[PDB]
């Protein structure tokens, strides 16, 4: 019955920006609230309690402010180890709830992404059902969109995507993108495009091919 | 339904500084996002910058990083950019572009005519 | 539809109470038959305490003017023959001081305008002399009664507002009134005992409780409302000493809500500053009394004022049984230590009988003062005929089910073991109201007579079953059936009620007053029992030495030494007692010297508290002697010099 | 030193129940409350339920009420969380927490210092088998030159670890792991892609090998250009 609201979901700052991630809880509990740090594969540790008593052994580097029902993170410095995802929790009542979960990211040279086409291969024509993927790469930031048609026919429900982590070569990302249809499926209108939208482009990217 | 102007102009000069504005008329900015590009005879079509609701991540292109200041209005719906230390190879059409997607994932529909710049 | 409403509430609780005074005034006449009776009369019909009530009341209305009676009053010395007491703070005759002081400009008036106000004419008894029964509000007992009954007739209006308030439409108001007229014989008393404390005071009371409500329901804050709770706290407390109990109880329960976060901070503060003035005000005009401090009402109000205040410094705390436990712990404290620390401390030492008759219901302590309530039968535990003449009427189930109701949608519509500080709870009016009740439940069941507490509070929580929060064709549908169940059980109690008539006098009385009449000098003592004393100071006009209000300290020893004449004492002692005290007569019955229920005649009364006297020969084992052998020789000093039909013996006192 | 430790996970069917156990080194339990914790792929973080073993006071969380049960005992320093008929959603990684008793919470509960490691939990009405790999070789319509990438996919498999390496580990060039996709049949799905350099994508019939350790599949498909 008691809510944190999290308008800061993804944040991108370079090492050395100073980064404020706010709280916001529907009710009013008074310094209940604490925040928390998470490592992907990783246990969750304990950063500031009592929205701003800062714990020990954590660097000195995080502060934490309450004003009202609004509480605030702060780090001055960002560093290269200060990467992982935080998140703001209250104890004030039975049911304990978190917030959604803010990510911190690293600024870099955003560039245009790469992408390349894929036909179903030679064993895929006697299992009954046969995919077409796009293979993308090497591109920033994270919000992007990969879309499928067959002779400008719209999709819904069917795509499967797969989205890697964070590259540590050069901080990007890598996107497989799937549609599958099954034999009785496959052997119709012999186009098939796939088409890329970035906000780092103007016109749609496409690779298409024939059948 | 959208549309948007950009000022400003004149026979720029290697070295100097440079003020350029774009503003929309009839839509506003707190809720859509923005873009700035560059076309350029033989390689056009290549993206400059962009900035999303209020300065969460300005993202600019490889080879100008640093190079551009952008500042919002958005009581005044404006965008200006701030140039410095200008190279003469800028010599192309700047564009204000807008993205009707609030994904931020680059649906951008709106081109006007924008601000020609001439280095020499 | 919200002038409609309102003005239709206010039209209905007038006359709710208007039909509620002319029910009692018609009970009243068919009990006592004041139409029919003579002045000296009417004043026998006012048995015991009421009798010692009227008398003060007569005192002012024949003084030359007001200031002379209320300094007679104030500096009497008849009451209590020995020294002078101030009757004025000592039993609460301020509902006498008032209507004496609005009865003689009234009269003096009435004379001028030559208006004929009193109407009256000879009636004759028969066996005895004739006599005159005079009628009008120009009549003092007329204008008594009709300020006591337009008092009392509130009580219903009251109970109507509060059944509004409690569940917020009009069924339920009129479940209350209806639930308060079919049970009307267990509520009050004030058609057979008039000129009680109880009778001027519990309307207030109930003003009091109705105005609280309403300043709970709607967050009420500010002067006018510390004015309106003043003005119906101050002539409660003026009034019946009990009411100091009944404004503590209140306070407990207000301390409940309060710790439950479901009344603010600014409504609370007015609360408390109401009950601060009230109480100084009241502590004022009763000239000092040293009573009210040492009493529960004062430790409460500094104990609560002293917990509203430092409220704000746990706003943090979020364990809500930890802060209540830490609350509770606070207000008790305070308030027992505030208690004892002025009673066994400054040695104030209050009256403590209130405490000895309950330590007697549980332990085994007799004290002979306490054998004097306990016996009585209204200091006794309720009865089980009350117990199921209420559920007769179907009351106790409806109520039972209204609390039920209750206990279910508070449980269930707020987080029990987390408090937030900021959010006000809603529906305390109804909490306030339900621990109220459970308070006066257990203040009925120990002591009846307090049953005056529990009935309407029953009234005002069965008058729950009609709250909207917790269809309406099918609302409105049962709800009325409700009514007419209540119809079909409820008719016969009033009839009942209104076809019971009461005796015919006794002359006995009569013939003994007479006698003092003529028989005796104006300015004689007299002891005796207790519900004679009264009669015979209000009539026939004597110094008394023991009356009935025997509670205050000052009168407790003198009703101890006069009943030693029921005792195994000496002739010789108890002569020498009576004559220190210095009374001329003592008058006394012999159906108060009888021998099944040992513990509660005076002469199995008088074997706990003097063991050393017991096996000699009794008293009333010499007067029944004395008074049957008609000569006056076994008892030496004593002369039986009034005896008539062997119901009242006047000794003298040689 | 007081630390943490979890045990009790793996993989289970629907509509089962399976028990699990927090056990704590260092301070003895029962002085403290305890707390568990879910975390889903891609989500965030929910409290579950929670006890304190002073007196034995037990609360949940209305989305899993009346079905997971705690039962904390001080002797072993241990507590057990017990869940019957699971659902769909429930599988995710769980932490044991640690917190204020609550008798003495009083301004609230204290934030969650020494967290605890975790265990996953998974149901699938499917079973396990091994997975089907497949080559993936770029269209000669597109990038022909410059940009090759090179593919080998697995497909229909169970559990989730399944690692494809590429000609014994000497490729690594931009190489590319996908995480699984859990799909309708209950069935995952992964592929890793190399950024292959040009002179005819090195020449090179490659070879990816593929590990499953629960199917103990070692199958080495073969990738060519088109």
């Amino acid at each position: 019955d008691i809510q944190m609201t999290q308008s800061p979901s993804s944040l991108s700052a370079s090492v050395g920006d100073r980064v404020t991630i706010t709280c916001r809880a529907s009710q009013s509990v008074s310094s209940a609230v604490a925040w928390y740090q998470q490592k992907p594969g990783k246990a969750p540790k304990l950063l500031i309690y009592s929205a701003s008593s800062l714990y020990s052994g954590v660097p000195s580097r995080f502060s934490g402010s309450r004003s009202g029902t609004d509480f605030t993170l702060t780090i001055s410095s960002l560093q290269p180890e200060d990467f992982a995802t935080y998140y703001c929790q209250q104890g004030a009542s039975e049911p304990i709830t978190f917030g959604q979960g803010t990510k911190v990211e690293i600024k870099r040279t955003v560039a245009a992404p790469s992408v390349f086409i894929f036909p179903p291969s030679d064993s895929q024509l006697k299992s009954g059902t046969a995919s077409v993927v796009c293979l993308l790469n090497n591109f920033y930031p994270r919000e992007a969109k990969v879309q499928w048609k067959v002779d400008n026919a719209l999709q819904s429900g069917n795509s499967q995507e797969s989205v890697t982590e964070q590259d540590s070569k050069d901080s990007t990302y890598s996107l497989s993108s799937t549609l599958t249809l099954s034999k009785a499926d496959y052997e119709k209108h012999k186009v098939y495009a796939c088409e890329v939208t970035h906000q780092g482009l103007s016109s749609p990217v496409t690779k298409s091919f024939n059948r | 339904q959208v549309q948007l102007q950009e000022s400003g102009g004149g026979l720029v000069q290697p070295g100097g500084s440079l003020r350029l504005s774009c503003a929309a008329s009839g839509r506003t900015i707190s809720r859509y996002a923005m873009s700035w590009f560059r076309q350029a005879p033989g390689k056009e079509r290549e993206f400059v910058a962009v900035a999303r609701r209020s300065g969460d991540g300005a993202f600019y292109a490889d080879s100008v990083q640093g190079r551009f200041t952008v500042s919002r209005d958005d009581a005044k719906n404006t965008v200006y950019l701030q140039m410095n230390s200008l190279k003469p190879e800028d010599t192309a059409v700047y564009y204000c572009a807008i993205d009707s997607d609030t994904f931020y994932s680059g649906s951008y529909d709106y081109w006007g005519q924008g601000t020609q710049v001439t280095v020499s | 539809y919200s002038q409609t409403w309102l003005a239709s509430v206010v039209i209905i609780g007038l006359l709710v109470g208007y039909i509620n005074y002319q029910h009692v005034y018609t009970l009243f006449e068919n009990d006592k038959h004041f139409s029919h009776l003579a002045d000296f009369e009417r004043e026998m019909a006012y048995r015991t305490e009421m009798g010692l009530y009227y008398s003060y009341y007569k005192t002012i209305i024949n003084a030359p003017s007001f200031l002379e009676g209320v300094q007679e009053i104030t500096h009497d010395t008849v009451t209590e023959h020995g020294h002078e007491i101030n009757t004025l703070n000592r039993f609460n005759l301020y509902p006498e001081v008032i209507l004496a002081f609005l009865y003689r400009p009234f009269r003096a008036f009435a004379k001028s305008a030559n208006w004929q106000i009193e109407l009256c004419w000879q009636v004759n008894r028969g066996e005895l002399r004739p006599v005159e029964s005079c009628e009008g509000i120009g009549n003092p007992h007329y204008f008594y009664i009709t300020g006591v009954f337009i008092v009392a007739g509130t009580v219903a209006s009251s109970i109507f507002y509060l059944g509004v308030l409690v569940s917020d439409s009009i069924f339920g108001g009129f479940l209350s009134v209806l639930c308060f007229a079919f049970n009307h014989g267990e509520a009050t008393r004030v058609q057979w005992t008039p000129p009680l404390r109880e009778s001027f005071a519990f309307p207030f009371i109930i003003g009091h409780i109705a105005i609280l409500t309403f300043v709970i329901k709607y967050k009420k804050s500010g002067h006018s409302m510390i004015l309106l709770l003043t003005s119906m706290a101050v002539p409660a407390l003026l009034f019946w000493q009990f009411t100091q109990f009944a404004f503590f109880t209140q306070i407990c329960s207000i301390f409940l809500a309060f710790s439950l976060d479901l009344i603010p901070f600014s409504t609370a503060k007015t609360v408390i500053h109401s009950h601060i003035i009230s109480f100084l005000i009241g502590f004022l005009l009763l000239f000092g009394n040293e009573m009210m401090i040492t009493a529960l009402y004062f430790p409460s109000i500094l104990a609560l004022g002293m917990i509203i205040y430092i409220s704000p410094l746990l706003s943090n705390l979020k364990f809500r049984p930890a802060y209540v436990l830490f609350l509770a712990i606070i207000f008790a404290s305070i308030t027992l230590g505030l208690k004892i620390g002025l009673s066994k401390g400054l040695g104030i030492e209050d009256d403590a009988h209130i405490f000895d008759i309950l330590r007697s219901k549980f332990t085994s302590f007799a004290n002979f003062h306490t054998r004097l309530y306990t016996c009585s039968a209204e200091f006794d535990f309720i009865q089980y005929s009350t117990i199921e003449k209420l559920c007769g009427t179907l009351l106790i189930p409806l109520a039972l089910i209204s609390l039920v109701t209750f206990v279910f949608n508070f449980v269930k519509n707020t987080n029990l073991l987390w408090r937030n500080s900021e959010e006000i709870g809603e529906n305390g009016e109804i909490l306030y109201n339900v621990v109220q009740l459970c308070c006066s439940t257990v203040m009925a069941f120990l002591i009846m007579r307090l049953k005056l507490f529990m009935t309407p509070h029953l009234c005002i929580v069965a008058a729950l079953f009609a709250n909207s929060k917790l269809s309406k064709t099918i609302r409105v549908s049962a709800l009325v059936g409700v009514i007419a169940i209540l119809f079909y059980r409820g008719i016969p109690n009033i009839r009942q009620q209104l076809n019971v008539k009461g005796e015919y006098s006794n002359p006995d009385q009569e013939m003994l007053f007479d006698w003092i009449q003529h028989n005796t000098k104006q300015d004689a003592v007299f002891a005796g029992t207790m519900p004679v004393m009264a009669n015979v100071k209000l009539t026939t006009l004597r110094p008394i030495v023991n009356h009935p209000h025997y509670e205050h300290v000052g009168i407790r020893e003198r009703t101890l030494k006069v009943y030693s004449m029921f005792s195994k004492k000496p002739i010789a002692e108890v002569h020498k007692i009576m004559k220190e005290m210095g009374v001329n007569y003592f008058v006394f019955q012999l159906m108060n010297c009888s021998n099944r229920r040992p513990e509660c005649v005076y002469r199995g009364m008088w074997d706990e508290e003097d063991p050393k006297n017991s096996g000699r020969t009794a008293l009333c084992d010499l007067w029944i002697l004395a008074a049957n052998s008609k000569d006056n020789s076994r008892i030496a000093p004593f002369k039986i010099v009034y005896n008539a039909n062997r119901n009242y013996i006047v000794l003298k006192i040689l | 030193e007081v630390q943490l430790v979890e045990s009790g996970g793996g993989l289970v069917q629907p509509g089962g129940s399976l028990r699990l156990s927090c056990a704590a080194s260092g301070f003895n339990i029962s002085s403290s409350s305890i707390h568990w914790v879910r975390q889903a792929p891609g989500k965030g973080l929910e409290w579950v339920a929670s006890i304190s073993s002073s007196y034995g006071y037990t609360s949940y969380a209305d989305s899993v009420k009346g079905r997971f049960t705690i039962s904390a005992d001080t002797s072993k320093n241990t507590a057990y969380l017990q869940m019957n008929s699971l659902r769909a959603e429930d599988t995710a990684v769980y932490y044991c927490a640690r917190s204020s008793s609550v008798y003495w919470s009083w301004w609230g509960y204290s934030a969650f210092d020494y967290w605890g490691q975790g265990t996953l939990v998974t149901v699938s009405s499917a079973s396990t088998k091994g997975p089907s790999v497949f080559p993936l070789a770029p269209s000669s319509k597109s990038t022909s030159g410059g940009t090759a990438a090179l593919g080998c996919l697995v497909k229909d498999y169970f559990p989730e670890p399944v690692t494809v390496s590429w000609n014994s580990g000497a490729l690594t060039s931009g190489v590319h792991t996908f995480p699984a996709v859990l799909q309708s049949s209950g069935l995952y799905s992964l592929s890793s892609v190399v950024t292959v350099p040009s002179s005819s994508l090195g020449t090179q019939t490659y070879i990816c090998n593929v590990n499953h350790k629960p199917s103990n599949t070692k199958v080495d498909k073969k990738v060519e250009p088109k």
